[PDB]
C-alpha cells in the first residue's frame, strides 16, 4: 500500500512536468554546470512573455540571452545572464509576478 | 537568440584554457632540464 501509493505521486509528478523540464532542459544544454554563466528556470504564459522581455531588457542591458520553447500552454522561459547579473533577473521576475 | 551560438563557442573558450595550461607546463619542465643538467655539468667539471 505504501509502494501503490509512492507510484501513483511519483507518476502525477512525471505526467505534469515531463514536457517543462525536457524543455528548459534543452534550453539550458550544457549551462547547468559551466561556472561561466548562471541560469535561472522560470514559467511563462503567451499574455505574460512581452513584459518579462521589457522587464529583463531594462535590468539586464544587452548581455543576455533569453530563449524560450513551448510545453503545451505558454512555455518555460530560459535566462541566461552572466554570473553576479544574478540578482538582477530574479528582481525583474519577482516585481513582475513570475515565479520560478 | 539561439543556444547553438553560446554552445558552440563554450568548447572554444575550454580550448583557450586548455592551450594556456600546455604552454605553462611545457616551459616550466625545459628550465628544470637545464637546471638539471648544469648542475651535473658542475659534478663532471668539479671532479676532473
Amino acid at each position: 500500500t505504501r509502494q501503490k501509493q509512492e507510484l501513483e505521486e511519483e507518476l502525477a509528478l512525471a505526467q505534469a512536468y515531463l514536457e517543462p523540464l525536457e524543455r528548459l532542459a534543452a534550453l539550458a544544454h550544457g549551462l547547468d554546470k559551466s561556472p561561466f554563466l548562471r541560469v535561472i528556470p522560470f514559467l511563462l504564459t503567451e499574455k505574460e512573455l512581452p513584459l518579462v522581455e521589457e522587464a529583463l531588457r531594462k535590468a539586464l542591458e544587452d548581455r543576455y540571452l533569453l530563449a524560450h520553447e513551448a510545453y503545451a500552454g505558454g512555455v518555460p522561459a530560459l535566462v541566461v545572464v552572466h554570473r553576479k547579473e544574478v540578482d538582477q533577473a530574479k528582481a525583474a521576475l519577482s516585481r513582475a509576478g513570475v515565479a520560478e | 537568440g539561439l543556444i547553438k551560438s553560446l554552445a558552440e563557442k563554450e568548447k572554444q573558450l575550454l580550448e583557450r584554457l586548455e592551450a594556456a595550461k600546455k604552454e605553462a607546463e611545457e616551459r616550466v619542465k625545459r628550465a628544470e632540464a637545464e637546471a638539471k643538467a648544469l648542475l651535473e655539468e658542475a659534478e663532471a667539471k668539479a671532479k676532473a
